[PDB]
């Protein structure tokens, strides 16, 4: 026995499960994957899952929750609208599952195709047993069509049995032909039953009229009966009455063939709920129940007497349901127990997205609400959370996981924290995708935390412009103010205020970033000096920054640098700027005696900070004395 | 929307990318001049107006232009030189950092068709049937697929890393991989015949299997990579050849496409694999368009009549 | 398919990173090999060089908050940390530069066998357990300096020398806790409200809960990530052919000057392998757990409905 170590990695690559062995002459690394139904690395399966999620959440909005309404008030249409929305969602999910199965059937797959077919059959059975008569219980045609579709999608029997039971063999009066005709007439396939009876049949006397009437009744069967008027019910009962009359006339005449024609007439008429003709010419329980419902009453109040016949039929059903994983689920759903099929649908025989969609549909159709169970919320929410937690790998995109986790409750804040803890690098596409996925719901704190983490990670590399947009947007304004103060302190050095050179100058994020135009104006005035316009713009920016806006550390340095460009010891000229400069100098000196400047040519000869203010005041006085007397 | 004259035939228009966690729309956009004796690749920066920030001369017609990052922009010349222009965000000066003159050549000079942008690689294609896969700070290419097809490529879209899908001049879409052996494609999806010629190819942002392409007849074909070998939906639009076609990265329902007739239609399906509303942003009079960019609310495009339409309010 | 790790001796641990195309390996031949996955899924060797003088047993990689760092613990009483450099060639024994070394510590002066880093929410911290019975806690105060690794705490979990196993809590919305296993004991240390007193060398021992029901030595121990759940999950791999799984639910509202009592509850105990377990990993969100024994099979357990452990697969 060798010590086998299987490191199941999931934090980086979930489709790369490495396994090793701590033994001699065993230095081989074997990379493997997960289950065949939990991985699904194909693009078609991912697209089908995304479409199903968008149809179950994005297309439901308010119809995804169980909303109870009063039936004896003015809001009686709310329940009908909810039922219609649930039926539409179930139909969309069934169509998506059928499309996924048809796409996977052409990709050389056997087990996956069988699992998809079983999931589709289970969904069809659930829709026929639940969302089919909730809004309108008079729709017999739709229920019959759903039952026929479910019986066709269940088992493939019979497919090639017609070519083997009736293959140029004289004659067609044996029990095999009768069994093949009964199996075709029990599943609602009237065309196949009419085609098999017109191939080889001894048309004798007496019973010829009865056989023609039976064929005519089978070809022109009713499949439409509304409850709004009694005419439809009368027309539907007339066919059964005519069939019973024809069967009685065939049984009470000279028809000696009572071992096949009489059985067919009894199965086609109302002689099927007594367990004599329907239970004897059947191979399964669902087919026999469908035949009994099509022959006798077609209501859902007599399903208990049809799903449970005798001991032999129950044993046959139990033996046939041990191979496939859909017959047991259908039998559990038909007996008012749809909660037991979730454990069978959430296995390796039906993947997990289909099971989650079925659970969500059952929870929205007022069939599996809170109670509660053991998770704290419900079964559908727990299944959605489990699917969102499992749908996380290296090749799979994070958008699908973020969309699946937003509709549930778990795998949200912890998942966002785990994703942000390993994303502090030079990657803006992932951050943009996370910000776009977090802004699709009511989670404004996660996006702000992600933006703050991105700004803190970008500030460590000293990348100006890129980090300012992340610190000013979705990060309040303290970080943006600190970045602006740092930029203003770094730009105030020598005469040429460059600082942000090379390729690091950006800032565009709403009014939170457009309000910091003082630094841009100062940079434009320092890089481009256009007569007195640049000086006026710099003076205006300094006056705006010194008015309790852009901090107060670099404001004194900016004022000292601006005062040295006008007049160091002579006169100058300033239009509507000298008064503002004098006011700023008087307000800065009466605060708490705190300033500071740089050093260049004339500033290096001083020592304190009031020298710049005194020089500015002297220059303003000289300008107002030898420039403000210019009268026109 | 507003137009601006530049006295240059713009052949490409790609907006600059935003930072990580931006709030506003795009303000800067690059352009590429062609069909002249002195092509230049300037970059503008925003009735609306826009001023030129930097300018750099480019040898040959810029057949394709894409921004690899916030300061790097890859361009495909007409002589087979895939140069990476390093734009300065502060000094406003476009410089040439890395270039590959031996990316597309005939052994003559083969013109480079399309060029993908994915950090940190460089996927491009030319008329000689060579699918090179360069990277950043690399002299030689990491992988070069020398296709022996009789047709010539026009566009190349990248679905998953690192398997891209190119379109030839016969209406066929071949999917190749950089880590695969040989020079043959894994899948081949064509249309009806070999008379139609695809010129644009772009995939969806959410679906890695769905991709839209445009032939030489103006019909927008939306095919899949796992649904046979034909198109799932073929709907006509314009009458001339389809120039460029790309969808939005924020919403996958809205998608814009440019043709050679002078109409910038913006389809709005708010699925492409299944009543789509089409609205032309530009009218007649103007000549044909070359490319069109879309970054959320901003929309920039270039025409052949020395015009550049810009609109920062597409949904407002 | 399977591939060779290019190791002369037997492999000990094989941890992965946090991206998806990186895997570290350490054997008993004093070598630290790093694997890199390509676009086709094939694993290729990136860098392989010597890091210590003894036999490496513990190997774990840090998160991306402080760069591409990787820790390694050998039997030579040393715990050095390597840093990946992008300015070096692949497979050149020079891309992983040594930052610091934990060899002069009093708590890590014996044969180290367990070394795992902490989460990114508490900084660049890591834990190590040697044969001396004292668990060393190293944490870097400066994020820019990768060589300034100071000793944060030094608690004594055991006293003798046996199999050590370190496992920290990956829950970001919970308190700072870490599980340490030694011989048949499996305690769980948790940080109190006296961080300033513990960081100033004044706190002796600190224990919150302990995982019992172990009649043999624990070979591996890992804590599952509590993604959405209010309780913790920690799987144990003992040598008594029993895979226990603890369940602690005690993290509530931290009152001003109050206290809490950590409770332990056995969830399930699997014994289908009928052999001594060696590895026991979990999922990224706490939805799947694996257990490998001496029978040559890896069973993947998953959570049912009533907090039950059910084997959903068995790979060999």
């Amino acid at each position: 026995k060798n010590q086998m170590y299987f490191d199941w990695g999931p934090g980086e690559m979930l489709v790369c499960e490495t396994s090793f062995n701590k033994k001699e002459k065993s230095e081989m690394v074997p990379s493997c994957p997960f289950i065949y139904i939990i991985r699904k690395d194909v693009d078609v399966y991912s697209q089908i899952l995304r479409k199903l999620f968008n149809e179950s959440h994005g297309i439901f909005l308010g119809l995804q929750r169980i909303d109870e309404e009063l039936t004896g008030k003015s809001r009686k249409s709310q329940l009908v609208r909810v039922s219609k929305n649930y039926r539409s969602v179930i139909r969309a999910c069934m169509e998506e599952m059928h499309q996924v199965a048809i796409a996977a059937k052409d990709p050389a797959n056997g087990r996956q195709f069988s699992s998809q077919v079983s999931i589709l059959s289970a969904m069809e059975l659930i829709w026929n047993l639940c969302e089919i008569l909730f809004i309108e219980v008079a729709p017999a045609g739709p229920l019959l069509l759903h039952l026929l579709d479910w019986v066709r999608l269940h088992v493939c029997e019979v497919d090639s049995l017609s070519a083997d039971v009736l293959g140029s063999e004289n004659p067609s009066k044996h029990d095999s032909f009768w069994n093949l005709v009964t199996i075709l007439v029990l599943q609602g396939r009237l065309d196949e039953a009419r085609q098999m009876l017109s191939k080889e049949a001894d048309a004798s006397p007496a019973s010829a009229g009865i056989c023609r009437i039976m064929g005519d009744l089978m070809r022109t069967m009713p499949i439409l009966s509304p409850g709004n008027t009694q005419t439809l019910t009368e027309l539907e009962l007339k066919w059964q009455h005519w069939h019973e009359e024809c069967e009685r006339y065939l049984q009470d005449s000279t028809f000696a063939t009572s071992p096949h024609l009489e059985s067919l007439l009894k199965i086609m008429l109302g002689d099927e709920a007594a367990l004599l003709e329907q239970k004897e010419l059947l191979s399964n329980w669902y087919h026999f129940l469908v035949t009994r419902l099509l022959y006798s009453n077609p209501t859902v109040k007599p399903i208990d007497l049809h799903y449970y016949a005798q001991s032999s039929l129950d044993l046959f059903l139990g033996g046939e349901s041990s191979p496939e994983p859909l017959d047991n689920i259908l039998l559990a759903a038909f007996e008012f127990d749809i909660h037991q099929v979730i454990k069978e649908c959430s296995i390796a025989l039906s993947n997990w997205w289909f099971v989650a969609h079925l659970t969500d549909l059952l929870d929205h159709c007022k069939l599996l609400q809170s109670h509660n169970l053991y998770f704290g919320s419900n079964m559908r929410e727990f299944l959605l959370l489990e699917y969102a937690s499992g749908l996380f790998a290296h090749p799979s995109l994070w958008q699908l996981g973020v969309d699946y986790f937003d509709y549930c409750p778990e795998l949200g804040r912890v998942s966002l924290e785990l994703h942000i803890e390993r994303i502090p690098l030079n990657t803006e596409q992932k951050a943009l995708k996370v910000l776009r996925i977090c802004e699709q719901r009511q989670m404004t704190e996660q996006v702000r935390s992600i933006c703050k983490i991105l700004a803190m990670k970008a500030v460590r590399n000293n990348r100006l412009g890129s980090a300012l947009s992340w610190s000013i947007r979705a990060k309040d304004a303290a970080f943006a103010t600190l970045v602006s103060d740092r930029f203003l302190r770094d730009y105030c050095e020598r005469g040429c205020f460059s600082d942000l050179d090379l390729i690091d100058n950006l800032g565009p994020a709403m009014m939170l970033s457009d309000r910091l135009t003082f630094l841009g104006k100062y940079r434009e005035f320092h890089r481009m000096y256009g007569e007195k316009r640049f000086a006026d713009a710099a003076s205006l920016l300094l006056s705006l920054m010194t008015s309790r806006i852009a901090p107060r550390s670099f404001w004194m340095t900016l004022l000292t640098d601006a005062l040295p460009l006008l007049e160091q010891k002579q006169v100058i000229f300033s239009a509507e700027q000298t008064y503002e400069l004098m006011r700023c100098l008087e307000d800065l000196t009466s605060r708490r005696p705190v300033h500071g400047e740089s050093d260049t040519e004339q500033l290096q000869d001083d020592d304190i900070e009031t020298t710049k203010v005194e020089m500015l005041r002297l220059s303003l006085a000289r300008n107002l004395a030898r420039a403000i007397i210019r009268e026109g | 929307i507003y137009a601006k004259f530049v006295s240059q035939k713009i052949s490409k228009t790609r907006w600059r990318p935003l930072p990580p966690g931006s709030l506003q729309t795009a303000e800067t956009f690059a352009t590429g001049s062609w069909d002249n004796e002195e092509n230049y690749i300037s970059l503008w920066s925003i009735e609306g107006d826009h001023q030129l920030l930097c300018d750099i001369r480019h040898h040959g017609d810029v057949m394709d232009l894409q921004f690899f990052d916030q300061e790097r922009i890859v361009a495909a010349s007409s002589t087979g030189c895939v140069t990476v222009f390093l734009h300065h965000p502060n000094n406003q000066t476009l410089s040439v950092n890395q270039q590959w003159t031996t990316a597309h050549y005939h052994t003559s000079s083969a013109p480079c068709t399309g060029v993908v942008c994915n950090n940190p690689e460089i996927v491009t294609v030319g008329e000689d049937g060579r699918i090179n896969l360069f990277r950043a700070d690399h002299k030689e290419a990491v992988r070069t697929i020398d296709n022996a097809d009789s047709s010539t490529l026009h566009a190349v879209t990248f679905l998953r890393t690192p398997e891209i899908l190119t379109v030839n001049s016969i209406g066929q879409l071949k999917i190749w991989d950089f880590r695969q052996q040989g020079n043959e494609p894994s899948q081949i999806l064509s249309l009806t015949g070999d008379r139609v010629p695809l010129h644009c190819v772009d995939r969806h942002p959410n679906q890695q299997h769905v991709v839209a392409t445009g032939g030489q007849d103006g019909m927008l074909s939306i095919w899949d990579v796992r649904q046979g070998t034909m198109p799932v939906s073929l709907l006509k639009a314009h009458e001339a050849e389809m120039w460029e076609v790309h969808f939005h990265p924020s919403n996958p329902e809205h998608l814009f496409t440019c043709s050679e007739d002078g109409s910038l239609w913006h389809w709005d399906a708010s699925s492409w694999l299944s009543r789509i509303e089409i609205t032309s942003l530009l009218p007649s009079r103007s000549l044909s368009v070359n490319t069109l960019d879309v970054l959320g609310p901003c929309l920039v495009c270039g025409t052949d009549a020395e015009a550049i339409y810009v609109t920062r309010h597409l949904f407002s | 398919r399977s591939i060779a790790a290019d190791h002369k001796d037997l492999i000990h641990d094989v941890s992965f990173d946090f991206h998806g195309r990186r895997m570290a390996t350490c054997s008993s031949d004093q070598s630290v090999k790093v694997w890199d996955k390509s676009e086709s899924g094939d694993w290729h060797c990136t860098a392989s060089w010597k890091t210590h003088s003894g036999s490496v047993w513990r190997v774990t990689w840090a998160h991306p908050e402080f760069g591409q760092v990787l820790a390694s613990c050998s039997f030579d009483r040393t715990a050095a940390v390597w840093e990946e450099i992008v300015g070096e060639s692949n497979d050149k024994l020079r891309g992983q530069s040594h930052w610091v070394k934990r060899t002069t510590l009093v708590d890590s002066r014996t044969s180290v066998t367990d070394v795992k880093f902490a989460p990114k929410h508490m900084g660049l911290m890591l834990a190590t357990c040697s044969a001396d019975g004292i668990v060393r806690i190293y944490e870097a105060p400066d994020v820019m300096n990768l060589s300034q690794w100071s000793l944060q705490h030094e608690i004594s979990c055991k006293l003798s020398c046996s199999c050590i196993s370190w496992n920290p809590s990956s829950s970001r919305a919970h308190s700072p806790m870490i599980a340490v296993g030694s011989d048949d004991s499996s305690p769980n240390a948790m940080a109190k409200v006296q961080i300033f007193e513990y960081n100033e060398n004044t706190r002796k021992y600190a224990k919150a809960e302990t995982l019992m029901t172990v009649t043999d030595p624990v070979h591996d121990i890992a804590f599952a990530p509590n993604l959405g759940r209010s309780f913790h999950i920690l799987a144990i791999a003992t040598k008594d052919v029993r895979i226990f799984t603890l369940k602690p639910v005690r993290k509530e509202l931290t009152s001003s000057g109050g206290p809490t009592k950590f409770e332990i509850h056995i969830v399930a105990q699997f014994d289908n392998h009928n052999s001594q377990v060696w590895r026991v990993s979990w999922n990224i969100t706490g939805t799947v757990l694996a257990s490998s024994g001496d029978d040559g099979c890896v069973r993947l357990w998953k959570a049912n409905y009533m907090d039950n452990w059910k084997c959903t697969g068995i790979l060999k």
